[PDB]
């Protein structure tokens, strides 16, 4: 264990120490780097000059020439210039020519694009674990499937599987499908990337399947990696008709998303969590068992659970005895986590109406007939039952 | 007959003699289903054909998922 | 990419309108075509760094 | 917290119970702590015992969960109190109970802090605590393996305590035998292997073998467990001296001759240097397992597998050893005899040549420095053994044209090209050697070496022949006898060898100037094998450089024979030191600081403190000149050590170079030369940079012949992929022209790097390891440091001999073919926990046929899955065999 | 030791001091070289640095018509489409550009010195890309009844086409490939692959779909002539209903984008000539989408349908993996196959993947029964009604 | 859209396929005709023994000579044979001897298959039955035994099971059956059988046993006689 920090220490010493050793000192004695390597550093320098032209690195071709598109509007089929390595240029990288005749002086950039920003995505959540009452067997399942392989893969992919991935969270919407994604993220540490399913389709055409390409390849990167997929549920549900790419957009972004995953790609670290709100309105194409190994369906929310969640919430909240939680969720019929967050912060808001700055048990009693309406309202129930 | 002379065919079965049976089929399913005739008997090793192997033709060009003609009995 | 800019010039008021009658071959199917945008934005804008107890993007 | 829970009899507190070990309990964390020290022990012990059941109850509770955050606090207050008195004081029984949960609570801080003090103190605890509980550790394991549920968490933590037991803090050999290992080697490859390594646990896994090949086979990857074991092994020269390495590494080696998976067993034979041990690898893996399979097979199959330098059999100490354990090993004695025999492995090169076609297109013309120019040349296009005996067959072109020294350069290059002949090059060779002046036979003779190790194997030897040869009144004609005889056995021990040594060269009083490269063949000779102890090469060298110091070339040959005659031990050397004292000179005390230098060379941090107590930069003549560029490369050093140490020696020979250069002016030219052979030696992991980056430069420095130098690794894997490098080098070397003298060595560059395609590439590497020695890349190596290399110098430059075999398919049930054998690919790969790095036999089926390579293969493996194997001689190609071990004793794999 | 140690910290400072240093050696960032492959290139990339050879500006060769002044030209048009007329470099002949052939052509100086590559246009495409690959054979249930029909018509003429001639039956073309997802379409397409040892070009159409109509058409038929040239090329059309729809316009939409593509990649198959003997497997998610002109035989010989897989693999799946897994053998492996209702492949599959999963959770060098209930009961109600098959079987 | 009433590209209905995978969802039918009677094993499928043996059915008397034992989609079975009983007595009414194994067979074949959304109404189906039965009795010519499955096959049978596996249920008979064997060990190798086909336990409350023999009724196996035939495995 110790004594194999002291040998991946042996490489790393020798390559800073041998870079700075033979640069200054063999152009000193004899002609062995001299003056080869004063010529590489001063011919791309002077090529290179005032202006370049960014341009980006589409391929690369074996006769030491490569197809740079070039940021000025045109292509270009270049040739190598002498001392700058053709095999230095990745795919996901932009090179930098020089602009009055071009070839690749180098790669000083890489460049950034606003289509990264999407996927990448940072979270630093107000609930996180340990601000989640009740419901505890719906969280040993997540991990199994999602935490487990990611942190140890090799037993899983060893033992002839391939790893178990992700969760499908369906249920009665509203039980915390949201802040469990999150929580469980902090604790495994994975790379947290968050990309609604609606985004991808968009009035741009080719761009829908491009961009699901993105999401993954980006993902994967990153190294552990999960990632939430808010409202896939809305690709199947809306036939939008708003788009120009049309129904033809809908098919092709469908597909990618299955071939990234698993497909002929077979991509490893990147588990999905999808979020639902039912998975029998979700798109036949999407579901299929064998991508996802565990389903979980969340049971209607009781008044136990309830009542784990709010202590939470009190302490979050302003502080009194005018608080009274139990009465609240005692009212309520077995529904929700949501509820109990609604319940919090629509009776903050409301006593900024008053010119009141104090939440008190008249702020809450206003605030429970509205919740309970909105989400699914208990007064057509009570005859059915 | 065109294709006859370029590979062997049964004298169990034509395609002619097998169309009276059944009833109307292309040219290009007659020709398909008598290549594919001769894949099963290149695959056994043999330059001969049998009648089995036109048989096993038709049922090539259909689909299958539950594979039993023991509940189509 | 528009919450980020959108901070640097904050406060700011990203509007969706929908008066229906510009945009009246975009209310079918889906419902709306600004609905798609608004349903989109919320999701994101819930949890992205600080920003879920701070507020300043409506 | 939540205080009670299992101290609590309501139904209630059962969810408090596994939070509250945590902060505090009421009586459970007392009932080891306070209870037990307060009261007396008997009174105590009702109590105890029932709390006991609950502790337990609670560690499988905690691995219920998935949490770590209720698993780590609360398993860690618990040990405190368990530390203070129920360690062994309270009875018999009681403190074995006490000690089972202990174990369990200890490992998640021993795995998750890593440093080297806390590695040291686990080890203290658990050594004590292992002999008092005796025997509880093992049965806690295999509950843990099998439970309900589990983390993921706990799969590290449990291996980890399995290193406490390893140190002997308290132990001697008290539970030294297993804490359940063999579950935990199957499930997780880490930690495990390394605690196994320095225990000498490894002795017990042969007697488990029988039940661990089940899981070997289909089921898992056990397999890969054992060889990390052996890379572990090898890796601690690094970690800690040579000295103390080399008593750990010949009781490894016993325990994996007597296992199944030969090839580690015959890295750690090769790494030792004895003549003992060769026979016992050979004989060992058909009498521990009786069944006919692949057993019997894995001798002679490990020495065809072994390469590191030379021809045929390659080490040659194996080769005259394995015969006597021959008889004994009976497969059937015609047969067995027949496939050791050089004449079998020779046959088969003979089909690769068709493959490979005709790159000859090189001068052969007459007449000025074209002529010694062309010699060189015809060898270099179809290096080791290709289509290039039209040429050879030619006598009038090339070879007795010549004049002077050129003569002898053009007879010696010869031999290399006929490489692997029984008989035909033998013919040839022996119709020069009886013509023309002395300088054809003696060239003849070093050639004549080459082709003659052909038929060997103690019955018409190499050494027949050469015997003969040496006794010859001629300086030359003996000389290049030596030479050849050196270059047959290479690093060999043996009765013969060492007696034609022991009187040639017996004066410092020759009347040529190469009677020096006589000691560096004895040298040769003793590396590879255990030493040769010859009297002529020590007592001379030190008179040699008192006549002279004045030739260069004369001088320089001498020391850098004795520096490698004490090198493959430090026992031997004094034996023939105590000798040399007899006769005292100043230059003597040189001599003297060489043996304590070469005793402790191959160290992995002994050899590296030495350099700045060096013999590089100062001269006290010329004397301290001739061995320091020696000193620095390390070269033996650099191929010895595991796969995973390569990575180092990229940044090493670069770093040797550098050290010459800064130290002596002089000594600059010298170090860029010798760096083409540095890298040929090395191997390194990749291979593909150095050369390149070298190859351009060496044009611009003084002595074009660094360049030369250069082309021998420079051509790497054969063109595939270095069709562009083979290409550029021959244009830079062609496209200038200054002078026909210039031009010569910048043809020979053009040339060695121009190979046609699939061809045998430059090793000295294993071909599973990048492990072996190296006792024939010396001869152009000692050569190379001769300053404005003569043309006689040239010749003794010329030969590789050393390159691949062709067969890297089934040697298997007795099958020894070239023709196509299915392999395996795995697209997704999971492992780098294997040292020799072959991924998983559960297979994806592709077609047939693994041909030479030298980098790359590593994801070729063999079918496994299509009648269910798993692969003794672990598959690469490189020159590792696509060759099984089932039960069966004939191959369910058939060839394609 | 522990002098070792502060190394393990400073090394990363130390590399970044030193990084103008390194950058100019080793390569990226300032002064990028790479010091091996360049330094070997450098007297040959001399002779492009003095000529107008940089720039070489991207372009295809209208038509090669030479014409006075300057007698040498070329009539060009470049991809960004707009033409020129340009001269010959010597450094070729006025043979090596051909009319219709991709040519370079300088910006500063237009005139031909090297032709550039014909046909490799898209780059998209070739980000999908890997060549052979495949999860593990064990997976996919080894040989089942489904794998080996569909060798005799991919493996056998890219294997040998001289059995073909010899026999004298005219070599197969297409295999359309249909189910619903998961029922391994692509999973099987890969083992034949292999096993072939064809190389192995597949692709999703959703890349040969870009930008707007007609650009994805030409990315199309470029890869398709690339691929009929090449000997022995197998092409595994992955997942089209993104060059594989529908064919209709309403007026209030319209297909077209997808038809183009579509209707491209069909006429291309065995051509308006013969046939080759590169072959062509096409994997649909509808055969309801299907128009008859990628029916025909010839350009779809025998309709193999690998949907819900038969009574026989349903029970290899399970004990081919299983076979691979530390599993429980007093279990029947087909009675847990056997329980799942009307199984996708994607879904027998699963059950074997969640029952693993409960015994790598213990970390047993087995499984248990326990792991093997829980998996199979739930895979039963649940998983099956949340199936690909209930809809689209329907449909379809 | 097109219905499941529609052809498959392959040339076979798509409702009578998915028919016979859902059988393998439910129970088990094993049947033992040897020349002393025709024995009848099937499992209650229980979740508890404490789920009472008192009257649960699925065994049932279709004649008093003709016993049935059900597989399959267990309640689609349960009208199927409420509705066979009086097919059977209009037959045994009018005739005034013993129905005939095959008799019954034939008669409740046809109603497996009259599916269909169109040439349908509410006493016709408009879904294949799933559900395979074994009739199992004694006539004049002597103990017979019926396997009648959703394509309307009947087939003479000396030992016929179908199950959760019916595959399963099947190989584990040829291992143990052989032709002419007494009526106690036809009892017996049921049981063992029984086992590999459930995936569930060897409990009396969840196995049901039902003879029907020369001269003899069909008999409905109580607790006692229900261990017995449980002790012999």
């Amino acid at each position: 264990t110790q004594c194999r920090l002291k040998l991946l220490k042996l490489e790393r010493i020798k390559d800073y120490l041998l870079m700075e050793e033979e640069f200054i000192r063999n152009q000193e004695q004899m002609k062995p780097l001299e003056e080869k390597q004063e010529e590489e550093r001063s011919k791309v320098d002077d090529l290179r000059g005032t202006p370049m032209s960014v341009g980006t690195l589409e391929e690369i071709i074996d006769d030491n020439h490569a197809i740079v598109s070039t940021s000025v509007g045109s292509e270009h089929y270049v040739s190598i210039l002498s001392f700058v390595d053709k095999d230095l240029l990745e795919p996901g990288c932009s090179v930098l020519l020089n602009h009055k005749v071009h070839a690749v002086i180098g790669v000083l950039m890489d460049d950034t694009d606003p289509l990264v920003t999407v996927m990448k995505v940072e979270k630093a959540p107000q609930e996180t674990y340990a601000d989640i009452g009740g419901l505890d067997n719906q969280i040993q399942e997540i991990k199994e499937s999602v935490e487990l392989p990611l942190t140890h893969p090799e037993y899983y992919e060893e033992m002839g599987i391939k790893p178990p991935k992700g969760v499908i969270l369906y249920g009665p919407p509203g039980t915390g499908k949201t802040l469990l994604a999150k929580a469980v993220a902090n604790q495994t540490s994975a790379t947290f990337l968050r990309v609604v399913g609606s985004e991808l389709i968009q009035k741009y055409l080719g761009d829908g399947p491009k961009l699901v390409r993105e999401l993954f390849r980006v993902a994967e990167e990153h190294a552990p990696s999960i990632v939430f997929i808010d409202e896939i549920d809305a690709i199947g549900t809306k036939r939008y008709d708003s788009n120009s790419g049309g129904e033809r957009e809908i098919q092709r972004t469908m597909l990618e998303l299955l071939n990234q995953l698993d497909g002929f790609d077979s991509r490893g670290d990147v588990k999905v969590i999808m979020a639902t709100n039912r998975i029998e309105t979700l798109d036949p194409a999407l579901i299929r068992p064998g991508r996802i190994d565990r389903k979980i369906e969340f049971p209607l929310p009781d008044e136990k659970t309830k009542k784990r969640i709010f202590q939470i919430h009190t302490s979050r909240m302003t502080l009194a005895d005018d608080v009274t939680l139990d009465d609240l969720i005692m009212a309520k019929d077995d529904l929700s986590g949501a509820d109990i967050k609604a319940i919090c912060t629509e009776a903050g808001l409301m006593a900024l109406r008053e010119r009141r700055m104090k939440v008190t048990n008249e702020d809450f009693k206003k605030s429970k007939e509205n919740v309970l309406y909105k989400k699914q309202e208990g007064t057509p129930e009570g005859l059915y039952l | 007959q065109i294709h006859s002379r370029k590979m062997n065919v049964s004298p169990d079965v034509n395609y002619e003699e097998l169309a009276r049976c059944t009833d109307d089929f292309n040219g290009a399913q007659c020709k398909a289903v008598c290549v594919e005739a001769g894949m099963i008997a290149l695959r056994r090793g043999a330059t001969e054909l049998t009648h089995e192997d036109y048989m096993e033709g038709i049922l090539e060009v259909q689909a299958k998922k539950k594979a039993n003609l023991q509940y189509y009995a | 990419e528009l919450f980020v800019m959108a901070r640097e010039h904050a406060p700011s008021i990203i509007f969706m309108d929908e008066i229906d009658s510009i945009g009246s071959s975009r209310l079918e199917g889906g419902s709306g075509g600004d609905s798609e945008v608004q349903r989109t934005m919320l999701e994101l804008l819930n949890q992205l760094d600080g920003f879920e107890a701070t507020k300043n993007i409506k | 917290m939540e205080e009670g829970g299992r101290d609590k009899t309501p139904v209630q507190s059962q969810q408090p119970s596994a939070t509250a070990p945590s902060g505090a309990d009421e009586k459970s964390s007392g009932k080891e702590r306070r209870d037990a020290g307060e009261k007396d022990k008997e009174q105590e012990l009702s109590e105890e015992d029932k709390q006991l059941q609950d502790e337990l109850e609670m560690l499988v509770e905690r691995l219920g969960e998935k949490d770590t955050s209720l698993y780590r606090p609360a398993l860690e207050e618990l040990r405190r109190q368990i530390r203070s008195s129920t360690t062994s004081m309270t009875s018999v029984p009681k403190p074995l109970k006490f000690l089972r949960p202990h174990y369990g609570k200890l490992k998640e801080i021993y795995e998750n802090m890593a440093p080297g003090e806390n590695k040291c103190f686990a080890a203290d605890i658990i050594s004590v605590l292992a002999m008092t509980m005796s025997g509880e550790r093992e049965c806690l394991k295999y509950r843990l393996v099998g439970s309900q549920e589990e983390l993921a968490s706990w799969g590290h933590e449990y291996v980890r305590h399995l290193a406490g037991e390893v140190a002997k803090e308290w132990q001697e050999l008290d539970d030294a035998e297993k804490a359940q290992r063999e579950p935990l080697l199957t499930l997780v490859k880490e930690i495990v292997p390394y605690n196994m390594a320095h225990n000498a646990e490894h002795e017990a896994c042969d007697l488990l073998m029988e039940i661990e090949q089940v899981d070997m086979l289909e089921k898992d990857i056990d397999e890969n467990a054992y060889s990390k074991v052996c890379l572990y092994l090898t890796s601690c020269v690094n970690y800690v001296p040579e000295p103390e390495n080399s008593a750990l590494l010949r009781c490894a080696l016993g325990v994996f001759r007597k296992f199944s998976r030969f090839p580690e067993a015959l890295r750690l034979a090769l790494m030792l240097n004895d003549m003992e041990l060769v026979e016992d690898i050979f004989t060992s893996c058909k009498d521990v397992v009786v069944q006919k399979q692949m057993a019997f097979m894995l001798g002679r199959h490990g020495v065809f597998l072994e390469l590191s330098e030379d021809v045929e059999e390659y080490e040659d100490l194996t080769e005259i050893m394995s015969n006597v354990q021959l008889n004994s090993n009976f497969l059937a004695l015609a047969r067995e005899l027949d496939i050791m025999e050089p004449k079998v492995p020779d046959d088969i090169y003979k089909t690769h040549l068709e493959n490979n076609r005709f790159g000859g297109s090189g001068s052969q013309v007459d007449s000025a420095r074209m002529n010694l120019a062309s010699s060189f040349v015809n060898g270099f296009v179809n290096a080791a053994f290709g289509q290039d005996k039209l040429l050879t067959d030619d006598g009038n072109k090339w070879l007795y044209k010549n004049k002077d020294h050129g003569m002898l350069s053009a007879a010696a290059s010869l031999g290399m090209i006929l490489l692997w002949d029984v008989d035909g090059g033998l013919t040839q060779i022996d119709k020069y050697l009886y013509s023309s002046e002395d300088y054809i036979k003696s060239g003849a003779l070093l050639a004549c070496g080459i082709v003659n190790s052909g038929v060997r194997n103690e019955c018409d030897p190499a050494l027949a022949l050469l015997s003969d040869y040496v006794l010859h009144n001629s300086n030359t004609m003996r000389l290049g006898s030596i030479f050849g005889l050196g270059l047959a056995y290479a690093g060999s021990n043996r009765e013969d060898v060492l007696t034609l040594l022991l009187p040639v060269m017996g004066d410092s009083k020759s009347s040529m100037e190469v009677a020096g490269v006589t000691a560096l063949a004895c040298g040769m000779i003793a590396v590879g094998s255990c030493n040769g102890d010859v009297t002529s090469t020590i007592l001379q060298t030190i008179m040699e450089k008192s006549e002279t110091e004045l030739k260069d070339t004369y001088a320089r040959w001498l020391p850098l024979g004795l520096g490698l005659n004490h090198l493959g031990k430090g026992e031997a050397i004094e034996a023939i030191l105590a000798a040399l004292e007899v006769v005292s000179e100043p230059f003597r005390s040189f001599a003297n600081t060489l043996v304590d230098v070469c005793a402790y060379a191959g160290s992995g941090n002994v050899l590296k403190v030495q350099q700045l107590l060096h013999i590089c930069s100062e001269h006290f003549d010329s004397k301290e000149k001739e061995e320091d560029k020696d000193k620095k490369e390390k070269k033996d050093k650099d191929k010895k050590e595991a796969p995973a140490d390569m990575g180092a020696h990229q940044g090493v020979a670069v770093l040797g170079i550098a050290l010459i250069a800064m130290g002596e002016e002089i000594g600059a030219e010298m170090a860029l030369r010798t760096f083409g052979h540095l890298l040929r030696y090395g191997e390194p992991t990749l291979r593909r940079a150095v050369p390149l980056a070298l190859a351009l430069i060496s044009v611009s420095n003084p002595r074009l012949n660094i360049l030369d130098t250069l082309s021998k690794f420079s051509h790497d894997a054969d063109p595939e992929v270095s069709y562009n490098s083979i290409f550029a080098m021959g244009m830079v070397g062609s496209g200038t022209n200054n002078a026909r003298l210039a031009a010569m060595l910048r043809q020979l560059a053009q040339y060695h790097a121009k190979d046609p395609n699939n061809l045998f590439m430059v090793r000295l590497a294993q071909g599973l390891t990048h492990l072996g020695k190296g006792t024939l890349t010396l001869c152009p190596y000692h050569s190379d440091r001769q300053l404005m290399s003569q043309v006689a110098v040239a010749g003794l430059l010329t030969v590789l001999v050393s390159f691949l075999d062709v067969r890297n398919i089934i040697l298997g049930k007795s099958h020894y073919v070239l023709y196509g054998l299915v392999a395996a690919m795995q697209p997704r790969m999971l492992v780098t926990f294997d040292e020799e790095l072959r991924p998983l036999p559960v297979s994806v089926r592709v077609g047939q046929a693994v041909d030479v390579v030298g980098q790359a293969g590593k994801p070729k493996t063999i079918t496994g899955f299509q009648t269910h194997t798993t692969p003794v001689l672990l598959a690469h190609g490189e020159r590792a065999e696509l060759a099984t071990e089932e039960f069966l004793p004939v191959t369910p794999i058939l060839e394609g | 030791q522990s002098t070792y140690s502060r190394q393990i910290k400073q090394v990363e400072d130390d590399i970044q001091q030193l990084l103008k240093k390194i950058n100019e050696l080793t390569g990226i960032k300032e002064s990028d070289t790479g010091l091996a492959p360049p330094a070997l290139w450098d007297l040959a990339a001399d002779k492009q640095t003095l000529q107008s050879e940089q720039p070489l500006q991207v372009a295809r060769c209208t038509k090669i018509i030479n014409a006075d002044s300057e007698d040498p030209k070329y009539i060009i048009n470049v991809k960004q489409f707009a033409k020129f007329v340009v001269d010959l470099s010597d450094q070729v002949a006025p043979t090596d550009i051909e009319e219709g052939m991709r040519v370079g052509v300088d910006r500063n100086k237009y005139q031909i010195h090297i032709p550039l590559p014909p046909k490799i246009d898209p780059t998209v495409t070739m980000m999908q890309v890997e060549e052979k690959p495949d999860v593990t054979y064990s997976d996919v249930g080894g040989c089942k009844e489904q794998i080996e029909k569909l060798r005799e018509v991919v493996e056998t003429p890219l294997l040998h086409p001289e059995r073909f001639v010899n026999l004298g039956i005219e070599p197969p073309k297409g295999v359309l490939l249909f189910g619903p997802p998961g029922t391994g379409k692509t999973l099987c397409a890969r083992a034949v692959a292999n096993r072939t040892d064809a190389c192995f070009i597949p692709v999703i159409g959703s890349e040969l779909v870009q930008k707007y109509v007609g650009e994805g058409a030409r990315m199309v038929r470029e890869l398709f002539e690339m691929a009929r040239t090449k000997k022995a090329c197998l092409i595994f059309f992955d997942e089209i209903d993104a060059i594989g729809g529908a064919r209709f316009d309403d007026g209030a939409g319209g297909d077209n984008e997808v038809q183009r593509t579509m209707l491209e990649l069909i006429n291309q198959l065995d051509g308006f000539d013969p046939r080759g003997n590169i072959k062509v497997l096409m994997a649909t998610n509808r055969p309801d989408t299907l128009d008859p002109a990628l029916m025909r035989p010839g350009r779809l010989d025998r309709k193999i349908e690998f949907s819900l897989p038969d009574l026989e693999g349903r029970t290899h799946i399970f004990k081919i993996h299983a076979r691979s897994m530390s599993v429980e053998r007093d279990i029947r492996f087909e009675l847990l196959a056997r329980l799942c209702p009307n199984s996708t492949g994607a879904e027998i599959r699963s059950v074997c993947t969640e029952a693993g999963m409960f015994a790598i959770r213990a970390r047993r060098k087995i499984a248990t029964e326990k792991d093997f209930l829980e998996a199979v009961n739930k895979v039963i109600k649940s998983y099956a009604k949340f199936s690909a098959t209930p809809r689209y079987m329907t449909y379809n | 859209d097109r219905g499941v009433n529609t052809f498959s590209p392959e040339g076979r209905l798509f409702q009578v396929e998915y028919a016979i995978e859902g059988h393998k969802l439910g129970s088990t039918a094993i049947g033992i005709q040897t020349s002393e009677g025709v024995c009848l094993a099937v499992e209650k499928r229980i979740t508890s023994p404490l789920m009472e043996p008192s009257s649960i059915e699925k065994i049932v008397e279709i004649d008093a000579h003709i016993g049935c034992a059900m597989s399959g989609l267990i309640a689609d079975a349960k009208t199927l044979i409420d509705k066979a009983r009086v097919e059977t007595q209009n037959h045994w009414f009018t005739y005034n001897e013993t129905m005939t194994v095959e008799s019954v067979t034939q008669a409740v074949s046809n109603l497996a298959l009259q599916f269909g959304e169109e040439d349908a109404d509410p006493g016709a189906m408009s879904r294949p039955f799933g559900v395979a039965l074994l009739f199992g009795g004694v006539d004049e010519k002597g103990p017979q035994l019926f396997h009648m499955d959703p394509s309307g096959t009947f087939v003479q049978c000396d030992a016929r099971a179908i199950g959760s596996a019916s595959e399963g249920a099947q190989s584990s008979l040829q291992e143990v059956y052989h032709k002419s064997t007494t009526l106690k060990e036809a009892i017996k190798s049921s049981l063992i059988i029984l086992k590999q086909v459930m995936e569930e336990k060897l409990n009396a409350t969840n196995i049901e046993l039902a003879t029907v023999q020369p001269g003899q009724n069909f008999h409905m196996f109580t607790k006692e006689e229900l261990e017995e035939v449980i002790k012999d495995i």
